């Protein structure tokens, strides 16, 4: 959609290769985030000692 | 929208080709001219098949 290409032409790129098309263009969310974990107060049940 | 569309959809019309080929020898294939000039496109035809 954004730089004007097809999906065959993008079909053998890899990541790393469709990154740098998106981000010469402008784009800058081309990246995942890895979301923050949060401790339970608590033991779980049915997980002793964990 | 052109470019778009024949990227998606020749393996089909490729395929058809094929297949009607396949009826006609090539000494037909090597030989047969539109002499007549009866198939012309029409232009609003061409535009709106692509």
């Amino acid at each position: 959609f954004l730089t004007n290409t097809t999906y065959d032409i993008v079909n053998n790129d890899t990541i790393d290769v469709l990154k740098m098309k998106l981000r010469n263009q402008g784009w800058p969310f081309v990246e995942r985030y890895n979301a923050v974990e949060i401790d339970m107060s608590v033991e779980p049940l049915r997980s002793p000692g964990q | 929208a052109c470019r778009d569309k024949t990227s998606a959809n020749w393996r089909g019309y490729s395929v058809l080709v094929s297949r009607y080929r396949s009826l006609i020898p090539n000494e037909l294939f090597e030989s047969l001219r539109n002499i007549s000039g009866e198939y012309n496109i029409n232009p609003q035809d061409e535009h709106s098949f692509f």
